[PDB]
């Protein structure tokens, strides 16, 4: 009986481990992915601001010099 | 290791050592500047009993090890420690040798000369670089942003340095040092913390409080009032999972914290906050490019993972300096690998091994050589 | 002693689903809050992205004026 | 009770409670920390069957009861405890009604908050008290030293605190709190006794070792020679008569017990000795009057009636900090109750009413109103 058990436990665990392996795969796929997609919207969004930061610059050029 | 002969490129940063190849985009070996060493003798046999525990291993080991810090602040305790950590980094770690690799090293602003000297000369006799360079953190994380224009301010975990660069080119005059960095945050947060009903002194529970830091904590955009709606606040109030299990709940102090650096009176210092250490450098300079260095201000370091500094940081320079002209604050994440990505910039360029500190050199006028070969 | 064999198989695989879980969990976590902060970060970037459009009009008709 | 309405003094040390009357020279009840429990069941009657046992009651009745600590290193366990025992304290002992006299009490040195606004609305509601106000322990010492200069060791049962206070002037960034108390003192005692042979595990014989600490333990002048000379040691070696009658004979754990606290590597601090704690909180603060804090140190507590401890205070400061300045300590006999003795002091001048906690303040605002009206 106490081997049943152990072999009961040993199936189980096995296939819950085969299940969560699969899973851990997935998600570490997806954190990979995603990752990549988060440092490229951050160095586009870095050059976005920049570049709003120029409008600004030149905006105030031209207000002053047409005043 | 790679079949081409590149330079090695270490970030020996005061808190984080980050250590790689040449060419290459993120360091390969990161670990902290933590070191533990045995708490009690030897009598078991079969395993372990090493002394030096560095990296991960220790971080495994914290419970049975004393973690002491090989440099606080930029004072060298003892070069054997360095020796060691070098060791297990170049070969255990980084698997190459020194022996073909010349060294790019980054060292704390205004770091000692005789710790210079001592430093390269112990090096020099122990290992067998073939060429080496050190240089500032400070124009590193410039050419991470890669704009010569700029007042760096490095937060480390032993000081915080304020350095204004204009057009590339260093203003010692108007650099300075304050003795603000993370250990005095774990410190005051563990008096408060205390003062909730938890009292530790060992460092496994320092290292607990900073991931604290790194994960929960607040900068408070108005602190009076903030406390006065953190009363209650039981949406505001926020908790933590502690690996043992146990739920601690922490309210206001998520951003009583960080402001001891804004407001240090709170532990008695002189010294007002980096904002105000900021401000003076500015004003120190010419007044006409002060604007300049307002809007070009640049922040680095492992701690500017929080949120917070950035609104903080404008709204009261902003405060302090007249408010024409816009100020705006520049850090791209993952900032405190930068410092090692701008050395793979210097060793980007072909005039680099122009200024190498070759072996032969040093042989002929001893460390003193560096007096004149580096500045 | 065969089942002392066999315990301490069904041991390991115990630790390695206890530690899979946590990673996965982890990975999980981790990766969705990168993915919310890609979509964010998109909207972001398309808002900075039209008000450097509405500067660049703007500065047109400015350099247009102050010629 | 007098017929002035003069205030209650009563300091409830991490170990003792001393109370009494304002105006008087010494706490009239005073009483150790434990409180004794039934250890089973009842099935008898015609005496006795009493749930809680304090105070001298539960000294005799040590072996009867369960021995259990409401306080250990500042945590509350039951706050009911406290609710039984200030009721026997007020009416058994001092034979005084809380109605019509203001109470000062002293509270370990940086206590939780939470525990303060807690005991004090647990307080206020139990009891009818006019008024209140509650002060650090160390202050109290300085009082009872008279000299607002110098450091304060107190060093109680639960916790040893090191506090420095310069011109009357608290140093809270200075403040540290060690684990090291009488506790620890019991237990290391218990297993060097144990390998001696003798091992108890119950709190009388807990008590029997303390009183053993008491009476002839000493602090070693130099370690590991004293005990290569304590080998034999016939006249150096001391005997105890255990109340039971049996002669227990000790050597060199005379003075190998309260040099834990000295070396903690005994059983595993990452802190070191008590004197590095003082050495470090004197550098924290500025450099200047660092000589006056090493010439101005004070120690306080029960403990300090042991010998030894002056001696190696003052040498091992010196071997630590340059020797031009003389070291030396002050400590008036009997200074367990000097504590309680500033606490009359507070109640000598007339100021002091000025900032009595009424019950009034507390029904308005609360207990919070105290983080507002203490400090
Ligand atoms: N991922 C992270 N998030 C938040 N804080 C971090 C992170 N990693 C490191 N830190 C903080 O950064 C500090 C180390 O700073 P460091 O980057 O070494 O300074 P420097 O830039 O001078 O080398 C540590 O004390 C730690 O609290
Ligand atoms: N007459 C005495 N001689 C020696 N030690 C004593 C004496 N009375 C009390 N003690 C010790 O003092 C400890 C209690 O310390 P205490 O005075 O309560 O600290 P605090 O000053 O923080 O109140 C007890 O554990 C006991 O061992
Ligand atoms: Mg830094
Ligand atoms: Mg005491």
């Amino acid at each position: 009986k106490k081997l049943k058990g152990t072999e009961d436990e040993l199936d189980k665990y096995s296939e819950a481990l085969k299940d969560a392996q699969e899973k851990l795969e997935l998600a570490e796929k997806k954190a990979t992915d995603a990752e990549a997609d988060v440092a490229s919207l951050n160095r586009r969004i870095q050059l976005v601001e920049e570049e709003l930061d120029r409008a600004q610059e030149r905006l105030a050029t031209a207000l002053q010099k047409l005043e | 290791d790679e079949d081409e002969t590149t330079a090695l490129v270490c970030d020996n940063g005061s808190g984080l050592v980050k250590a790689g190849f040449a060419g290459d985009d993120a360091p390969r070996a990161v670990f902290p500047s933590i070191v533990g060493r045995p708490r009690h003798q030897g009598v078991m046999v079969g395993m372990g009993q090493k002394d030096s525990y560095v990296g991960d291993e220790a971080q495994s080991k914290r419970g049975i090890l004393t973690l002491k810090y090989p440099i606080e602040h930029g004072i060298i305790t003892n070069w054997d420690d360095m020796e060691k950590i070098w060791h297990h980094t170049f070969y255990n770690e980084l698997r190459v040798a020194p022996e073909e690799h010349p060294t790019l090293l980054t060292e704390a602003p205004l770091n000692p000369k005789a710790n210079r000297e001592k430093m390269t000369q112990i090096m020099f006799e122990t290992f067998n670089v073939p060429a080496m360079y050190v240089a500032i953190q400070a124009v590193l994380s410039l050419y991470a942003s890669g704009r010569t224009t700029g007042i760096v301010l490095d937060s480390g975990d032993g000081v915080t340095h304020n350095v204004p660069i204009y057009e590339g080119y260093a203003l010692p005059h108007a650099i300075m040092r304050l003795d603000l960095a993370g250990r005095d945050l774990t410190d005051y947060l563990m008096k408060i913390l205390t003062e909730r009903g938890y009292s530790f002194v060992t460092t496994a529970e320092r290292e607990i409080v900073r991931d604290i830091k790194e994960k929960l904590c607040y900068v408070a955009l108005d602190f009076e009032n903030e406390m006065a709606t953190a009363a209650s606040s039981s949406s505001l109030e926020k908790s933590y999972e502690l690996p043992d299990g146990q739920v601690i709940t922490i309210g206001n102090e998520r951003f009583r914290c960080p402001e001891t650096l804004f407001q240090p009176s709170f532990i008695g210092m002189e010294s007002a906050g980096i904002h105000e250490t900021t401000y003076n450098s500015i004003m120190k300079c010419d007044i006409d490019i002060r604007k300049d260095l307002y809007a070009n201000n640049v922040m680095s370091g492992g701690t500017t993972m929080y949120p917070g500094i950035a609104d903080r940081m404008q709204k009261e320079i902003t405060a302090l300096a007249p408010s024409t002209m816009k100020i705006k604050i520049i850090a791209p994440p993952e900032r405190k690998y930068s410092v090692w990505i701008g050395g793979s910039i210097l060793a980007s360029l072909s005039t680099f091994q122009q200024m190498w500190i070759t072996k032969q050199e040093y042989d002929e006028a001893g460390p003193s050589i560096v007096h004149r070969k580096c500045f």
